[PDB]
């Protein structure tokens, strides 16, 4: 109760729709009791209740309070403007955090050696798995907020915790610590499972998690919940440098060999990667620049390096895994998305608003007999348009009362080229779905 | 013409006001069918009832049928029906003209929520930005009962106030389960008054040493109002990342701050009563264990931010609990440690999460019917005058 009233008063003011004048008067009373154990100036009930518990129990009671204090201060530091030069009170608060996490195992056995110290640190970290759950819950959007210049030299004792927040190696805290034992969940794996769910991410934290994924695959080969955690930071406002390493990590994740084989299970992880690819190619602008998306220098240079040889390379390596269910995935893509985003994605892929600068004899696949060709179907444009045309025609046939009205008039120009492109560059599947009814009722 | 543009939204509601006052000759198969009309105007459906079979409500649409400005003037009989406690034992004392015995107790909850779902729509047009709705009829939300004035008249005022707010929250929770396509943001308890809705429980908290052993309602006041904190948590979950306004993350941040100020205004007096006596550790943490079990059932992101702000303070005197409460506390803590791996939202898990949430909503709404009917019946036993 007494420490749980003092720290409750020092914590409840931060947990408020408005933050008063107590944001500077609270971090003075945090390095008082925790950093150098000064009990003066405060309530004597705290001085009564501190000597009834251990020195570790004060840390165990005070860690989520100042943790929610630091989380509510770093979420407010974006607006007040201390993104490069840190204030004194937040410096003191992060010094309290790096005392009670790093220097508290030092003096916890000094105020009251390899195996006996291991048992002593196990007794220290008995109920630590509920508090390191909150340690990775209240710093995941706040990784790049503390700049290296904003990281003060009063925090130089706590470098060994936060310098692994940019490369994601194994740090020097016991709550973050041979191929089969990597599949056994340690404290580190469950901590990084409890970490990746937050919003408000950017280049440095996502690059931190991606370098962790690179190091973990290098440790493994030399599960869809982490795919959904990557999906939570790959449906947000995506940039160029992050989708670079994201396309490299889907390159490294498709080759694991956990492929859904539909030809070898009949005798007794793919769709989310496809929508990450689709959102990356859509959000990187159109392949000639007309349409929505990121525009500028970073929007233009990643369609001839990263769409062309990191996204299309991923789809060409993905088509060499299965041959059946990609049509179902792209069919579900057609009936999930509206008209203008499909126009943007197929302008990013085919480039249909400009006319086909080819000749008038684009009919090299234009027969029923030549379905065995592997020129454009092994390319990405032909296989994507083959998997979307058989559902987009049923879409526009069920939405006939939406397109032939002139209010889509400029977009009515776009499809005036687009299916024409599927007439020109993709005459194989054009002729195939042109007379697929004979395959539907007369191939019996 | 206006007498005719709202014609059949007026002829039926004159018998609705006298059916909710319990005087019309009408069966429960046809009683909720009249409330179906005022619910069919805004594209909405009511709660799942067991007195209604699966072939009666299979042909009702949700078209705009001119019944939106006919209930904002008859919204005061909704608060008249849900405000007093005595009507729920009067439900099973007038509607006994049917031979269906298994479907009696649960409609004691199904008629309060069948109005409170309707009262979650016209208030929202008053409570979009400025809150002109609740300040005209029941303005006690902005004027809370303070911390140091707790008396018995103030107790029977404030527990009726919080029963009004919890039944309106159940109505909005039924409004966001089967029909979550309303563009009007359902705000019965707005977050700007969230510093005052936390003050509505401080009266029951410190008044609970002195206003408990009068009747059974006084005793389970902590069970009538600590389900309300769970309802506030799931309402903050439904409104924080909601798709009604332009801002999606900072509204979620101030909703998290408002939920944290509510929890840090309701929790230290619970812990004060825990530190007072050790039989109070059983009697109070029965409600604390049941509300965190409902939090495990709902699995809200507000609950995981309060996991280490309760369990190191509660497990410091874990040995002074009762018999079943220790096993329940250890089971909930082991389910937390198991579901620490399972605490991450996605894009398809929330569909089954909300299916479990609406099945749990029907189950604990039947349980609120049982709790309120038992409390009113044994309180009329305690007050046989």
């Amino acid at each position: 109760l007494p420490i749980q009233t003092f720290l409750w008063r020092q914590t409840s003011a931060f947990l408020r729709p408005k933050l008063g004048k107590q944001y500077e008067a609270s971090c003075v009373s945090f390095e008082r009791v925790l950093v150098e154990n000064k009990l003066h100036g405060l309530s004597p009930a705290l001085s009564e209740a501190i000597q009834s518990i251990s020195r570790w129990e004060l840390v165990q009671a005070a860690l989520p309070h100042v943790l929610h204090c630091t989380a509510t201060l770093l979420s407010n530091r974006n607006k007040l403007g201390h993104q490069d030069k840190l204030g004194v009170a937040e410096t003191k608060l992060l010094h309290t955090l790096h005392w009670m996490l790093l220097e508290a195992p030092q003096d916890c056995n000094n105020e009251r050696s390899n195996d006996e110290e291991e048992n002593n640190r196990r007794k220290i970290f008995q109920n630590s798995m509920a508090t390191v759950e909150l340690f990775v819950f209240l710093f995941a959007p706040l990784v790049h907020r503390i700049k290296e210049s904003d990281l003060t030299f009063r925090l130089a004792s706590g470098l060994v915790i936060w310098q692994p927040m940019w490369e994601h190696r194994q740090p020097g805290v016991s709550g973050f610590t041979p191929c089969q034992r990597s599949r056994y969940a340690t404290y580190f794996d469950v901590a990084v499972l409890r970490c990746l769910l937050q919003p408000h991410w950017s280049e440095e934290g996502t690059q931190w998690s991606l370098m962790y994924y690179l190091q973990r695959l290098r440790h493994m080969l030399e599960l869809s919940v982490v795919l959904k955690a990557v999906y939570l930071v790959l449906n947000h406002d995506i940039s160029s440098r992050i989708c670079d390493v994201a396309l490299n990590i889907v390159e490294c994740l498709l080759q694991l060999g956990v492929v859904p084989c539909v030809e070898k299970n009949r005798k007794k992880n793919h769709r989310l990667a496809l929508t990450m690819l689709i959102k990356i190619v859509k959000s990187l602008g159109c392949a000639y620049g007309c349409g929505e998306g990121h525009r500028g220098l970073s929007g233009d240079r990643l369609r001839h390096q990263v769409f062309r040889e990191n996204a299309q390379n991923c789809l060409t390596k993905l088509y060499k895994l299965d041959k059946m269910q990609f049509r179902q995935t792209m069919r579900d893509y057609v009936n999930k998305d509206s008209l203008n985003n499909v126009v943007d994605f197929l302008h990013a892929l085919l480039g249909f608003c400009m006319e086909p600068v080819t000749d008038n004899k684009a009919g090299f696949g234009n027969n029923f007999t030549t379905v065995d060709n592997k020129s454009t179907a092994q390319n990405v444009e032909g296989i994507i348009v083959s998997a979307m045309f058989k559902s987009l025609i049923t879409r526009c046939a069920s939405t006939t009362h939406e397109l032939h009205s002139p209010e889509n008039l400029g977009l009515y120009c776009d499809i005036r080229q687009l299916v024409q492109f599927i007439k020109e560059a993709h005459g194989n599947v054009f002729r195939r779905v042109a007379l697929s009814a004979l395959l539907d009722s007369a191939e019996k | 013409k206006e007498r005719d543009k709202f014609y059949l939204s007026r002829s039926v509601v004159l018998e609705l006001l006298q059916a909710l006052k319990l005087k019309s000759p009408l069966p429960d198969t046809n009683l909720l069918l009249l409330v179906q009309f005022i619910c069919a105007d805004a594209g909405t459906k009511l709660a799942e009832s067991t007195i209604l079979s699966k072939q009666m409500i299979a042909s009702v649409p949700g078209c705009g049928t001119a019944a939106m400005e006919c209930v904002r003037q008859y919204i005061n009989e909704v608060l008249d029906f849900m405000a007093d406690m005595h009507t729920l034992t009067k439900l099973k004392s007038h509607m006994k003209t049917c031979s269906q015995p298994l479907h009696e107790d649960t409609f004691g909850g199904h008629l309060k929520v069948g109005l409170a779902q309707i009262a979650a729509m016209d208030i929202s047009r008053g409570n979009h930005r400025d809150n002109k709705a609740v300040i005209r009829y029941l303005p006690w939300l902005y004027h809370p009962p303070s911390a140091m004035q707790q008396g018995p008249k103030e107790f029977i005022e404030c527990v009726s106030h919080i029963r009004l707010l919890s039944w309106l929250l159940l109505g909005s929770l039924t409004h966001n389960a089967v029909c979550p396509n309303a563009s009007s943001p359902c705000l019965p308890i707005p977050l700007d008054a969230g510093s005052h809705v936390a003050d509505h429980l401080i009266v029951i908290l410190i008044g609970f040493p002195e206003q408990s052993k009068t009747s059974v309602l006084h005793m389970c006041s902590l069970f009538h109002a600590f389900i309300f904190a769970q309802l506030w948590t799931v309402y903050c979950e439904q409104s924080a990342v909601a798709t009604n306004l332009q801002n999606q993350n900072e509204f979620s941040f101030t909703a998290i701050l408002t939920a944290l100020e509510f929890w840090s205004r309701v929790t230290p007096s619970i812990l004060q009563l825990m530190a007072h006596n050790k039989v109070m550790v059983e009697m109070v943490c029965l409600h604390v264990i049941s509300l965190m079990e409902a939090l495990q059932e709902c699995n809200s992101t507000i609950f995981v931010k309060l996991i280490p702000m309760w369990l190191p303070m509660i497990q410091s005197n874990i040995k002074h609990l009762s018999a079943g409460l220790q096993l329940r506390l250890q089971a909930i803590q082991n389910h937390v440690n198991h579901h620490s791996l399972r605490t991450l939202p996605g894009s398809g898990q929330s569909s089954a999460g909300l299916a479990a949430l609406r099945k749990w909503l029907q189950c604990t709404q039947f349980k609120m019917a049982q709790v309120e009917i038992q409390s009113s019946e044994a309180a009329s036993q305690f007050y046989p005058l």
